[PDB]
């Protein structure tokens, strides 16, 4: 389904609100989800939490009919950045098949990361398969997005170069992988190589050589 | 107490059936609710079905008609069995416990309630892949290293993902940083895993990559070394 | 005539006093000016200002004898650097031909922002006419300082090198342009020529090739 | 409701008469003070003269032996003439209304009052350089493109200062960003225009560079293509 | 001996406990030094501080046994970086010849400030001597931790090359030194050569050739 | 009021009496605590010893069976002797005034107190190497330069440290710049000093570079020109 957008401040305190108005009495439940991860239901009852979830995640509850459902993250953390769903029951409409919609939640002013460039050239036993490959790996960068530029001596190259898009790390960083894919000749018969990775403001470079 | 662990293909040909299992571990299987989650890339979480205590079952209409969930209970497995599947089937399907809860707003005796299901404990995930093209395992390169260093393991050319990378057969786990894999144009993945140690650390500390792809049972084992 | 500088953190509230101080009843204006632009007259009267100013420009009236003549501009934002007139009148002297000094304000705690460089080949059009230029195009950097290089495949070139002083754009950033001027054959007898862009403690390098 | 518009040859020789005029919009001519100011380069801005409703004339002292300015009630034009100009009488020459006060301190009677005058609207400069070197159009190349993309207009070795330069005649105005010029040791400027569009936009969205020298009534134009 | 770090806010109070605990009745030295330089005696007494000597550092008298010697340095400056000593004398034990432990105080929160690069040439006098030697000269940065990276060309170049780890200048900012030596045919027979010093995210390249 | 000034040898071979001297600059030495202080790098301060103003002795006994100090009064001077010295005897060499401190607890008439001596103003050290290595005098060549423009003078192959450098035999003093040394493979020191003077200043400020290096008493000057 589609994805509504949020950012909220470090520290600050997050208002999600939900995606569908309940037409009677509610029973919603949030869930947590970061792509490529078990979802984590955070409030099952309208304000009811389970257990290994810190009382900074609140739920309003139905009293008064009127009250719109919405989660409240009290101090919000990089870690807070996930999609939250919201699982929307009432008296008056059927049965809840749909999750909703996801509020896709960013946290503003986190610090700046310069990234960890590592090059390797290509192993014996690949260009002993008459294969080479050059891969520059980038790691521990905010925020999450850099640009590659590989170069064959001081001339650049962009045929054969394919590049990750960056993925957060457990530890709120983000990662991203290059690989220059070049015949064991095109190796040998060149000088040096170069992988550039340029980040915010600045450029990285970590060069390899064959000796 | 209760943990669950799905298991499935990774690859299934366009219109075939699709089949994964889930196993319960600690708590029994017929005194809970149990559903099937899957999220497709792009598109959000989709509620696939689940099935009662009693081992009732009840589908989403989205996929009704080609959707057969199960139960055993002899152990705690319980299958899903998709049939039909199509390019827009693969995703990472979930399984989890769902909770009954009863909402009562007005007189029982009016029937003035209503149920609402919750699922309190996931799965880890299953990636199925639905496509015609077959499976091929990796080819595992060594990358030798040169305050500390850096040595890799190289795994290129896969299909489909994932791939699960150990060093030292599970010793080695301080440092270890595996990347995200990459689609080549040729339709096949391409993996890399890094650990950071001490220098000194070289001569002879053996540093033993691992290296599975399930989808072809093809393990394969590499040492690095300068 | 000779300008005076000024300093005010972004945000605070600028004290400009005149540069000359009246004799008599004075009935001072003040100018606001940023060069290659036509003035604002902000204040006419000694304390009066027309419309389309807003009301956190102020001035000093002339109500006792002795008082200095001060615009007060509260809330500085990076919009208020350009240079500041005070045509003073009063009884005694005579008429006031000069619009006296000019007092520059600079508003310091703006946001640093990195250059966004594009660099282009020389034009088939151009190599027609036996003349090659190639063109590196800096934008959106603060602060306004630059420091462009030249390289030849990776030797360097400042031989036929022009480039521009930094210019503030619309959007309060800075903008500048390098020209390498060669000949033709210059430009396809080497491999690939970069424009290196360093700003403030990074460099960006952006590269081309006739391919 | 009321604005000014300047225009001047922009090159004129040294030890030659000098001449711009000045056009009221909105408004009349005959009923306002205008002044005639003009900001060389390095020097502050500098009040050159003025006139009245009545058409009286009273010159800054410092050029006053060598301005004249003039008024055409038929429209709403007021001229400005300026001869044995030199090097030094090159800079942005504005244009602007004057408006009379009448400071009073004292008692009225006695006349223990004094005149002040402001500009409250402005033109927007006409550009005048003097050099005895020659006009001389530019020449214009395209800069073709390859997110988004950007595309340029190259505006080389023209003479003097300044060069309009427009998008799509005028369409094209998201993402312009027209570069300030270079004057190279010849002696002549080097502009260059720039935007930024969508890359799909490459076919066929035509995209049409103009370019206007008025010091030498050469207007150009040129299309970009990959 | 043994060094025990501690770091302390900009602006903050540093406590600087003693290393060995009195017996008996104290009398406690405070020494501040910084290798490569003579100690500053702070405190002789057990709170009496000498001349030239400002009051926001502090020791603690004997008043009552049992207070243990704490220095205490009231609003830390990047200038109170050094090693603190802390002479202890007592009734008890005996002659005190050892001046203690060293606690290496680190002021955080400090602006940070990029190189600034000087590269030279091979001199014609040393080239005259059939040696060549390009030295590369980094100052003003902060903090003290810079990378260098020599090429000849675009190749790189790591045989020959020396640094010297960064060391504090009199304005609080590092300066390191790198010296690349080669024969004097390497510096005909080459292009170009690169010193890049890398700091913090950056990385900033200046070049030199045999013009 | 009161200064005081090392000098030692720098260089002095294994199993041989180092010996320094400290001056005393404007008050009297028979009348104050002296103390040697020696800091090797990485280990702390090293208190050596001390004398009194009667001139008693008394020295650490982690170095009491080797180290003799010494006193003249004739002049302000006082010595100090150290034999059968080992490579790590190589540290600075400070010379210090100490200050006697009686810290009475209880009844002076029992002895109830203890005296504490304090050093309340320092040399500036005097660097001592022990190798048995030969001193080596440096070799000076200019570093010609090309806002402003820096020029310099490198001081390569020279043992030990260290090697004073001032720049117009000490008429230059703004914007100079000093470098720490650097110790090669061959085991000679290198240092490099510069300074940043007005691009303007290149015709013709004379830039004289002075070196010294006391080991080998060879004192060079150079100058640098485009």
């Amino acid at each position: 389904s589609y994805v509504r957008p949020l950012s909220v401040a470090l520290g600050e305190t997050a208002s999600i609100s939900c995606g569908r108005q309940a037409l009677g009495s509610r029973a919603v439940q949030w869930y947590q989800h970061r792509p490529g991860q078990a979802p984590i239901l955070l409030i099952y009852n309208n304000q009811d939490r389970p257990s290994g979830i810190p009382e900074r995640f609140s739920g309003t509850p139905d009293i008064n009919f009127g009250t719109r459902a919405t989660l409240t993250i009290s101090g919000v953390e990089a870690g807070d950045e996930a999609d939250y769903y919201c699982h929307m029951w009432d008296s008056r409409s059927g049965f809840s098949w749909s999750f909703g919609g996801a509020t896709r939640l960013t946290v503003l002013g986190q610090p700046k990361a310069a990234p960890s460039v590592t090059l390797f050239p290509p192993s014996s036993e690949e260009l002993q398969a008459n294969k080479a490959t050059l891969v520059c790996l980038i790691s521990d960068f905010y925020p999450g997005a850099v640009t590659v530029a590989w170069k064959a001596d001081s001339s650049p190259v962009k045929a054969g170069v394919e590049t990750t898009t960056p993925s957060k790390q457990s530890n709120n960083k983000y990662a991203a992988s290059s690989y220059l894919s070049l015949t064991p000749m095109q190796w040998k018969m060149h000088k040096s190589y170069s992988c550039q990775v340029t980040h915010e403001g600045s450029t990285v470079e970590k060069t390899v050589a064959p000796t | 107490q209760v943990q669950l662990q799905e298991s499935g293909p990774g690859l299934v040909k366009p219109s075939e059936t699709l089949s994964l299992t889930c196993t319960v571990s600690g708590g029994s299987i017929s005194n809970y609710y149990w559903s099937w989650i899957r999220q497709s890339p792009g598109k959000g979480l989709e509620w696939i079905g689940y099935i009662s205590d009693s081992e009732s079952t009840n589908y989403n209409p989205s996929l009704k008609s080609r959707v057969i969930i199960s139960v055993d209970t002899s152990k705690n497995q319980l299958s899903l069995k998709l049939n039909s599947v199509t390019a827009a089937d693969s995703a990472i399907y979930y399984c989890a416990r769902a909770q009954q809860g009863k909402r009562i707003y007005g007189m029982v005796s009016f029937g003035e309630f209503f149920y609402y299901y919750y699922m309190d404990v996931w799965g880890k995930g299953t990636t199925v892949t639905v496509s015609s093209a077959s499976t091929k395992g990796p080819s595992v390169f060594p990358l030798a290293p040169s305050g500390t260093a850096a040595l890799g393991c190289l795994v290129k050319d896969y299909f489909p993902e994932p791939v699960t990378v150990s060093w030292n057969s599970g010793a080695l786990t301080s440092g270890v940083h595996t990347f995200p894999a990459v689609l080549q144009s040729s339709g096949l993945y391409s993996l890399s895993s890094v650990v950071t140690v001490p220098s000194s650390s070289l001569g002879t500390q053996t540093y033993i990559c691992n290296v599975n792809h399930k989808p072809s049972n093809t393990k394969v084992d590499k040492k690095v070394e300068p």
